[PDB]
């Protein structure tokens, strides 16, 4: 028979070599048993008239194959579209000559599509061998909010955690956007010094116009960014010394004709070997039928393997895309593209250049700034954490120790000073304490330098699940910490199973348990008053503490946590007003801070000894360099005697 | 002005004429005359050109589709007009009513359906309840099998039971292929309870290799989403009796009824949108020029068109053009071949009509499980 394949080509000039050498690939090919035939329609400009052609075409022939390139207009994702959804209605495979989108992978939407080309969402694996390949591991991805963009972070997050990095903070903006400094001031304040960029063409230019205004192309700092973000406008602010990559064979349109060609000759053949010699629908309007063979065509293409073609050997992938394409390594000098490097099918190999950094530096630029300052969160506590406001002047009143010794405070940020109601007022207040000087010590005895701002939400911090989702996440201080607005916790944290999953903790520095508050038969194992709830004692506790997650982890006192929600305090001065005046009933907390009120507050007695057992200890996110040392420094000063005359003077004042 | 589209079932000229009568039906405060549209067959210029036809010589502002003999591959066509020509459109039925997830930027498509998530998601409600959890998933090479594994796996870290899953297996259950390959796979499973993925042609070859195979007794349980199944109100051999679907509401009404309930919501949107602006926004109709960048006014009123109430049913389309917050109901296959009702869910609690699983065997006569006891109490 005489087998018909269809093609929509750009300037008609691509028409006469594309029938040239299908009429040379049947020359080479055949054994005088099987003939093709070709046909071909230039692009028009309105989709839907492109798609009335298309069927027209459709009908003008049994085409057994189309293939689809672009148009002179910058507009290349709308333009093979409509050839794919009418080709797509019969199951008559399309291909695409030199599209490059991460939309037309979707194998549900677009119902058979192949290409002859990888997509720009394969650009990340290249960036995972060359970051394999420099010892790089703190990662700062930037990508746009498109589905274009919102697809190369998915894989290269998926190999990521394949190896656990765990890759830095993602910033994702808004493609078409001015002013975006805001997300490169939130990012410049992290450790990394290496950013991968992935946008248009346009906001490229926009991102480097930023990032030359506030000075984030220093020395130190290595860009690397893709094919699509270096050519075009973006070439002209872009800065200078910034690794790249292109394709070899991009938009050549005359290798990509011919190696499509020959796969589609070497199909056909085993296409028609199978006694599914069904022909395709001749007619747009005629038959509302799929083909009866589509799908067999389809899988034989995808796993036809090629020998050799113009741009080498060409084999599919399950998605359809193609695979094993090799790039070369870009890099600016001087405002010259220069060569540097050659991708091979999994690794990078250079090629006697030397890269040029963004400094000018020769040696290659390892990331991660160290980092001496660090912010510390605290919380509102009695004995351990005071508060206090700031003098007049602004600086804090000077005061002295009983024994004839200052007393040393620092100055602290924080909350809105009125807790009920205030939108936004951080007025900085004045801090001092048993805890803040052992966090003076520390700061000491280690070199570094702290910046200590008091929490947001007043919470000690618990995990909750959001509404209308099953993704858990932290409030309150484990929240501040865990997104990264803290590097350290100095305060009277309690050890437990539910933070150590995520934190790394440090020795106890004071031992305590747990014990409850009586104005002045409570016991701890179970009392009737407490197990049956009664209409006058109510036994409730601050909110998101642990005591109310441990009481929700029980069955009886889960019976008197259910009781005791109808009553939540917010913090532990409400509690003591409530309990001094015979408001509340019951109250149970950490023995430290029970003993010190009542050895301060008198006519107040705590019931029952501790009958828990925790520690308190220093918050750190996980796999942080000063763990080890402040657990040493810790130990070194209960060893030394330290912590016996600072408990002396802040804990217990000889009462 | 509302147009009405309808699509390959038995001529309905008595039904297109009782659609064209009510030109004040008084359903909505204020009625566009309403016109109808026919196409013979359903094809890319077939349809292309009517719509193009209607639309550039009726001047309308919005189009209500109906569906057809459930084939796919037409809603996409449908997503590509109105992407272009900025014309908002509904899907009412049939196999145009099946959610797709990635459509185009700026399109306006709104087609009347429940994503695989929230299917998941009911189906689990009603593990759950009878306390299965044996979770033998079974899904064909399908272009969707991706996303039902992926949301699969992603709810099943959303509850608090364990669901201990036991297998999950893929197989070639195409028109053409090696049976024995498939054969062997499914002569080698233990679990009480299975969730297939198929479609129809893939469904009636997967359970008739189950039952060539003895999957099919009193023993287990067998579970589909909306996807296969087909027409509802045509069950084919060899489909197991017990089988436990999710369908949406509405799965019983008449094709007048549905179309009706179409134009009620274009019209209350109408309406809404006129409090807010005193005005109909004019049709942009030009498909021969195809110009339009995005334009504000149509972006608003489709902003506005999003959420409707009326009839005491809740109609709220999520950005993605399928509704959210639907209130499901579950069907399963009586004993003398026939679908019925089974259990409802409404803002997320479950409910069953019968207490215990009716277990049938292969004479009827329902068996009872031998180690299941009922226990009577008070308080
Ligand atoms: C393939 O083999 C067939 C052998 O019959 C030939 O295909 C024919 O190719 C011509 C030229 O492209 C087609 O003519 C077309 O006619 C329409 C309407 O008259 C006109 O508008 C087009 O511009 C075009 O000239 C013809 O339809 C087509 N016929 C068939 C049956 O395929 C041809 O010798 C071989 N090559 C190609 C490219 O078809
Ligand atoms: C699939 C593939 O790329 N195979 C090899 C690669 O392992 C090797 O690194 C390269 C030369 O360096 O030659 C080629
Ligand atoms: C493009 O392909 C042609 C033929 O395949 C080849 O001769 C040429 O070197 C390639 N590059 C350019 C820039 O034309
Ligand atoms: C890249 O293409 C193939 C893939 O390995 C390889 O044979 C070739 O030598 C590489 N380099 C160039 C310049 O094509
Ligand atoms: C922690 O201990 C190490 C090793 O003893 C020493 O360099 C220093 O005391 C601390 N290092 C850092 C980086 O803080
Ligand atoms: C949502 O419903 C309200 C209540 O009638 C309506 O005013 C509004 O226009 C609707 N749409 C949006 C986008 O708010």
């Amino acid at each position: 028979k005489i087998v018909n394949i269809g093609a929509v080509l750009s300037t008609r000039k691509h028409e006469q070599m594309f029938r040239e050498a299908v009429n040379q690939a049947n020359k080479r090919h055949g054994s005088w048993k099987i003939q093709l035939n070709a046909t071909s329609v230039t692009h028009k400009p309105n989709a839907i008239q492109m798609a009335l052609s298309v069927c027209e075409d459709l009908i003008s022939s049994q085409v057994y194959a189309i293939l689809v390139s672009h148009p002179p207009t910058p507009n290349d994702h709308f333009t093979p579209t409509p050839v794919s959804y009418t080709a797509g209605f019969y199951r008559i495979p399309v291909l695409g000559l030199t599209t490059r989108m991460s939309i037309y992978s979707d194998k549900s939407i677009h119902l058979s599509f192949l290409r002859t080309v990888p997509p720009y969402s394969h650009q990340s694996s290249v960036w995972f061998e060359m970051m394999r390949v420099y010892s790089w591991n703190h990662i700062i991805l930037l990508v746009s909010d498109d589905h274009e963009g919102r697809a190369a972070q998915k894989r290269l997050e998926t190999l990521l955690e394949e190896r656990e990095s765990k890759a830095e903070k993602v910033l994702q903006f808004d493609p078409g956007t001015k002013n975006v400094t805001a997300l490169l001031m939130e990012a410049k304040e992290l450790e990394a010094r290496v950013i991968i960029l992935s946008a248009s063409e346009d906001d490229a230019a926009t991102v480097y116009r930023a990032a030359a205004m506030l000075n984030m192309t220093g020395s130190g700092y290595v860009w690397l960014v893709g094919e699509r973000e270096i050519s075009g406008n973006a070439l002209r602010y872009a800065p200078d010394g910034i690794l790249g990559l292109q394709l070899i064979n991009g938009k050549n349109e005359s290798a990509h004709i011919s190696d499509a060609v020959g796969v589609v000759a070497q199909a056909v053949h085993e296409l028609l070997e199978k006694e599914n010699i069904t022909d395709p629908p001749r007619g747009c309007v005629g038959n509302t039928n799929i083909w009866k063979t589509g799908p067999l065509f389809k899988r034989v293409l995808m796993s036809s393997k090629y020998a050799d073609g113009v741009t080498g050997r060409v084999e599919f992938n399950e998605d359809g895309d193609r695979k094993f394409a090799n790039y070369s390594i870009m890099n600016l000098q001087n405002r010259k593209l220069v060569q540097v490097g050659i991708y091979n099918g999994t690794h990078v190999i250079p090629n006697d250049r030397k890269i040029i950094w963004p400094g000018g530096e020769t040696e290659k630029p390892r990331g991660y700034q160290m980092s001496t300052r660090l912010k510390i969160v605290t919380i509102h506590q009695e004995p351990f954490v005071y508060v206090k406001p700031t003098l007049s002047d602004g600086t804090c009143k000077e005061e002295f120790t009983v024994n004839g010794d200052p007393v040393k405070k620092v100055i602290c940020t924080g909350p809105n000073d009125t807790s009920p109601g205030s939108p936004r007022h951080t007025v900085p207040q004045c801090c001092y304490g048993f805890c803040i000087d052992l966090l003076i010590k520390l700061a000491r005895t280690m070199n570094f330098t702290y910046e200590v701002h008091l929490v947001a939400d007043g919470k000690f911090g618990t995990q909750e699940r959001v509404n209308n989702s099953n993704k858990k996440e932290w409030n309150g201080m484990m929240g501040e910490l865990l997104s990264g607005q803290a590097d350290m916790i100095v305060a009277p944290l309690t050890i437990n199973n539910e933070r150590a999953q995520y934190i790394e903790f440090s020795k106890p520095f004071k031992y305590q348990g747990l014990t409850i508050l009586v104005k002045k038969r409570i016991t701890g194992i179970n009392d009737p008053r407490l197990r049956n709830p009664s209409d006058k004692f109510i036994y409730a506790t601050v909110k998101q503490s642990s005591v109310d997650i441990y009481f929700r982890r029980q069955v009886e006192l889960s019976t008197m946590y259910r009781h005791m929600e109808k009553h939540n305090y917010e913090s532990a001065a409400e509690a003591i007003q409530a309990v001094r005046d015979n408001k509340l009933h019951a109250f149970i907390w950490d023995s430290a801070v029970l003993e010190f009120e009542a050895s301060q507050k008198c006519d107040l007695v705590t019931t029952g000894e501790l009958f828990f057992r925790s520690g308190f200890g220093i918050g750190m996110r996980k796999d942080s360099p000063w763990k080890q040392n402040v657990s040493l420094s810790i130990l070194k000063s209960h060893e030394n005697g330290f912590m016996e005359d600072l408990d002396k003077t802040w804990v217990r004042y000889q009462e | 002005t509302v147009a009405v589209v309808f699509s390959s079932s038995g001529p309905p000229q008595a039904q297109f004429r009782a659609r064209l009568t009510p030109q004040s039906f008084l359903d909505l405060p204020l009625e566009i005359q309403p016109l109808t549209v026919g196409v013979n067959t359903t094809n890319p210029s077939s349809l292309l050109t009517q719509i193009c036809g209607l639309l550039g010589a009726a001047h309308v502002h919005g189009i209500v589709f109906e569906d057809n003999v459930d084939t796919e591959a037409v809603a996409q066509i449908l997503d590509f007009i109105s992407s272009q020509t900025h014309v908002p459109i509904l899907s009412i039925s049939g196999g145009s009513a099946v959610v797709l997830t990635p459509k185009e930027p700026g399109s306006a498509f709104l087609q009347l359906g429940v994503s695989l998530e929230q299917q998941l998601q009911v189906l689990f409600k009603v593990l759950e309840e009878y306390d299965w959890s044996a979770f033998a998933v079974i899904t064909s090479l399908h272009p969707g099998h991706a996303l039902f594994l992926e949301g699969v796996r992603a709810v099943a870290d959303a509850s608090h039971v364990s669901w201990r899953l036991l297998d999950v297996v893929t197989l070639e259950l195409g028109p053409g292929g090696p049976r024995a390959r498939t054969q062997r796979l499914l002569r080698q499973l233990d679990a009480p309870v299975f969730v297939a993925y198929c479609s129809r042609e893939e469904a009636e070859v997967l359970f008739a290799e189950a039952a060539q195979a003895g999957l099919v007794g009193p023993g287990h349980v067998w579970l589909v989403p909306n996807l296969a199944l087909g027409s509802t109100d045509a069950p084919p051999a060899t489909f197991p009796v017990g089988l436990i679907s999710v369908v949406t509401e509405s799965w019983r009404l008449s094709l007048r009824q549905k179309v009706r309930d179409g134009v009620a919501i274009l019209a209350l949107g109408a309406h809404s949108y006129w409090r807010q602006h005193g005005t109909l926004p004019a049709p942009a109709g030009d498909c021969r020029v195809h110009p339009g960048p995005v334009s504000p006014a149509r972006e608003a009123f489709y902003r506005h068109l999003l959420n409707v109430t009326w009839e005491g049913r809740d109609f709220s389309f999520s950005p993605g053009g399928y509704l959210v917050q639907p209130t499901m109901v579950v069907i399963a296959l009586n004993r003398h071949r026939l679908w019925e009702m089974v259990g409802r869910w409404e803002h997320g609690v479950l409910y069953m009509k019968y207490p215990v699983w009716p277990r049938y065997s292969a004479s009827l006569q329902p068996v009872v499980d031998s180690r299941h006891l009922t226990v009577a109490t008070l308080e």
